[PDB]
C-alpha cells in the first residue's frame, strides 16, 4: 500500500557544507528546487493512501463483551486486549516475518 | 482494522451503506448462502462443520505464515527496491567522475581557485545526475504502489463491506466473506470462499 | 482569545450496538441521498 | 421521494457555490501543468557555468574556438531540463490515463446501468447516476439509497408449526414482542407468516434457534365452502 | 564532546559529535566505517 516516505537536502548531498560548491551550483537553476517538490510529492501520496484504504469508514465499532458468533472462533483475528500493542495473534506474525 | 471486524462480523454489510444493524452471525452467512445461489437450509442444518472447518482453516493460516518465510515476499522487495536506491544514492559520493577525487576537500584545500572550480563541475553535474536518477524511480515506483493501493481500497469495499459476484477478485471460488489484518507498507485480506 | 493548538488524531467516535442470538434491526424510513464525485 | 431528490439537487448548487475546493482535484493538474511550463522558462536565465545565459551575449563576442565551449554549456544544460520536463508530463499522463479508465468505467456501470459494487458509483445502495462534464474532467451525480431510521426486533431463523421447519424466501422473520411477522431485511413492511411466504425443509429437531408458531393456510375459509 | 566540532585526527577528518561508546578497535585499528563507507568510530591517537 504504502512506501518509506523520504526526502533529501539537495545541497547537502552535492555540497558538503562547501561555500565554493554552493556558489557554482546557484548557478544551476532550480534543479535543486525541483527534487524536494517531487519527493515531497510522493510522500503526500503514501498519507493518501492509507486514508482510502483503511478509512472506509468514519465510525468506530467495537466487539461485545460476550463473543458468542454461533460457534466461529475469531480469537486469533481479533485484537488482543491484554497485550501492550492492540492487534491480533496473526498481526504479531506479519510485523515479525 | 479492528473496527470493521467488528462491523463485518456482527453488522454483515450494512455499515458500509449508512448505519450499523445488527445481525447475528449464523443469520449473515444464511443471506451469503442465498447470495450464490446456495439455500440456507444447509446452512442451519449444519452450523457445526461450516464453523469447524471455518476455526480450522484460520489456524493453517497461523502455521502457514510462521513456517513459509516467502509469504509476504511482496512487501520485502518495497522495502529492498528502495534501500538499494538509497545506498547507490550513497556509494556515489565515492565516485570521482572523472575528476582528481571525490572529495571537496581534497580539491578546494589542494587546487588553485581557478583550477579546482572545473573539477567541482564535474562532481556537481555528476552527483546531480544521481538524484534524478533516484528521483525518477522512486516517482514511477510511486504509480505501481498507487495501482496496487486502488486495488487494495477497492477490495475492502467489495469484499469485505458486502458479497462480490465478480470471479477470482475476492479469492477463487464463490465468495461469501473477508476479513481484512494489517501489515507493515500493506494489507492482508482473509478471504472465506465457498 | 485564540491560539494553535497540538493533539493526538481522532480516530472517529465509538458507536458500539447490542448484539445478541435473537435481535434484529430493521429501518422503517429512508432518505435519498445525492454525493458529487470529480475525477480528472 | 421526488422531493428529497429535488431537495438534494439544491444542496449541491449550495455546496458548489461556496465551496470552491470541491474541485481541487481539477485546479492540481492545471497548476502542475504551469509550474514545469514556467520552470523551463527560469531555465533559460540560468547560466550553466558559462559567461551569460543569452546566446547574442557569447555569438558576437568570443571567437568560435571558445564560443564553442561556452555554448555547449547551455546546450548541455537547456537539453536536460527538456528531459526532466517531458519525462514528468509522460508520467503525468499515466495517472490521467488511470482516472480517465475509471471514469469511463464508471460512465457505463453507474450511468448506464445499475451497479452492485459497493461504495463504487457512491456511498450507501446505488440506484442510478447522472453524469456533468467540467473543465479538464467530469462529474458524477450519484443517486442513492440509504436507511436512516432504526427499531431493535427480536428474530428467529426458522419456525416450527407441526414438525416442519419454515424457512423465508425473502426476506426474515421478525417479532413485535408476542406476535411473529415477515419482513424484507432493508424495509419494515411486515405481512402474515403463511405457506407461501416461507419454504419447508427438514424438522424442528436439526436446525438452532428455531421457535414454536402457526402458519396460516391460505386454504382455511374453503373449508367451510 | 557532546558539542558539534569538526574533526583533525592522524588519519580522519570531518564534523560531528563525539561520545563514549562500547565499540572495541584493535592495535592495529584507527577508525572505524558503516555499510556505505562513512566513518561512526574512531579510536584516540593519544588517549585509550
Amino acid at each position: 500500500v504504502s512506501m518509506t516516505k523520504t526526502s533529501v537536502d539537495c545541497t547537502m548531498y552535492i555540497c558538503g557544507d562547501s561555500t565554493e560548491c554552493s556558489n557554482l551550483l546557484l548557478q544551476y537553476g532550480s534543479f535543486c528546487t525541483q527534487l524536494n517538490r517531487a519527493l515531497t510529492g510522493i510522500a503526500v501520496e503514501q498519507d493518501k493512501n492509507t486514508q482510502e484504504v483503511f478509512a472506509q469508514v468514519k465510525q468506530i465499532y467495537k466487539t461485545p463483551p460476550i463473543k458468542d458468533f454461533g460457534g466461529f472462533n475469531f480469537s486469533q483475528i481479533l485484537p488482543d486486549p491484554s497485550k501492550p500493542s492492540k492487534r491480533s495473534f496473526i498481526e504479531d506474525l506479519l510485523f515479525n516475518k | 482494522t479492528s473496527a470493521l471486524l467488528a462491523g463485518t462480523i456482527t453488522s454483515g454489510w450494512t455499515f458500509g451503506a449508512g448505519a450499523a444493524l445488527q445481525i447475528p452471525f449464523a443469520m449473515q452467512m444464511a443471506y451469503r448462502f442465498n447470495g450464490i445461489g446456495v439455500t440456507q437450509n444447509v446452512l442451519y442444518e449444519n452450523q457445526k462443520l461450516i464453523a469447524n472447518q471455518f476455526n480450522s482453516a484460520i489456524g493453517k493460516i497461523q502455521d502457514s505464515l510462521s513456517s513459509t518465510a516467502s509469504a509476504l515476499g511482496k512487501l520485502q522487495n518495497v522495502v529492498n527496491q528502495n534501500a538499494q536506491a538509497l545506498n547507490t544514492l550513497v556509494k556515489q559520493l565515492s565516485s570521482n567522475f572523472g575528476a582528481i577525487s571525490s572529495v571537496l576537500n581534497d580539491i578546494l584545500s589542494r587546487l588553485d581557485p581557478p583550477e579546482a572550480e572545473v573539477q567541482i563541475d564535474r562532481l556537481i553535474t555528476g552527483r546531480l545526475q544521481s538524484l534524478q536518477t533516484y528521483v525518477t524511480q522512486q516517482l514511477i515506483r510511486a504509480a505501481e504502489i498507487r495501482a496496487s493501493a486502488n486495488l487494495a481500497a477497492t477490495k475492502m469495499s467489495e469484499c469485505v463491506l458486502g458479497q462480490s459476484k465478480r470471479v477470482d477478485f475476492c479469492g477463487k471460488g464463490y465468495h461469501l466473506m473477508s476479513f481484512p489484518q494489517s501489515a507493515p507498507h500493506g494489507v492482508v485480506f482473509l478471504h472465506v470462499t465457498y | 482569545s485564540q491560539s494553535i493548538i497540538a493533539y493526538t488524531m481522532s480516530l472517529g467516535a465509538e458507536n458500539s450496538v447490542a448484539y445478541s442470538n435473537n435481535s434484529i434491526a430493521i429501518p422503517t424510513n429512508f432518505t435519498i441521498s445525492v454525493t458529487t464525485e470529480i475525477l480528472p | 421521494i421526488a422531493n428529497q431528490f429535488n431537495s438534494a439537487i439544491g444542496k449541491i448548487q449550495d455546496s458548489l457555490s461556496s465551496t470552491a475546493s470541491a474541485l481541487g482535484k481539477l485546479q492540481n493538474v492545471v497548476n502542475q501543468n504551469a509550474q514545469a511550463l514556467n520552470t523551463l522558462v527560469k531555465q533559460l536565465s540560468s547560466n550553466f557555468g558559462a559567461i551569460s545565459s543569452v546566446l547574442n551575449d557569447i555569438l558576437s563576442r568570443l571567437d568560435p574556438p571558445e564560443a564553442e565551449v561556452q555554448i555547449d554549456r547551455l546546450i548541455t544544460g537547456r537539453l536536460q531540463s527538456l528531459q526532466t520536463y517531458v519525462t514528468q508530463q509522460l508520467i503525468r499522463a499515466a495517472e490521467i490515463r488511470a482516472s480517465a479508465n475509471l471514469a469511463a468505467t464508471k460512465m457505463s456501470e453507474c450511468v448506464l446501468g445499475q451497479s452492485k459494487r459497493v461504495d463504487f458509483c457512491g456511498k450507501g445502495y446505488h440506484l442510478m447516476s447522472f453524469p456533468q462534464s467540467a473543465p479538464h474532467g467530469v462529474v458524477f451525480l450519484h443517486v442513492t439509497y440509504v436507511p436512516a431510521q432504526e427499531k431493535n426486533f427480536t428474530t428467529a431463523p426458522a419456525i416450527c408449526h407441526d414438525g416442519k421447519a419454515h424457512f423465508p424466501r425473502e426476506g426474515v422473520f421478525v417479532s413485535n414482542g408476542t406476535h411473529w411477522f415477515v419482513t424484507q431485511r432493508n424495509f419494515y413492511e411486515p405481512q402474515i407468516i403463511t405457506t407461501d411466504n416461507t419454504f419447508v425443509s427438514g424438522n424442528c429437531d436439526v436446525v438452532i434457534g428455531i421457535v414454536n408458531n402457526t402458519v396460516y393456510d391460505p386454504l382455511q375459509p374453503e373449508l367451510d365452502s | 564532546k557532546n558539542k558539534c566540532v569538526n574533526f583533525n585526527f592522524n588519519g580522519l577528518t570531518g564534523t560531528g559529535v563525539l561520545t563514549e561508546s562500547n565499540k572495541k578497535f584493535l592495535p592495529f585499528q584507527q577508525f572505524g566505517r558503516d555499510i556505505a563507507d562513512t566513518t561512526d568510530a574512531v579510536r584516540d591517537p593519544q588517549t585509550l
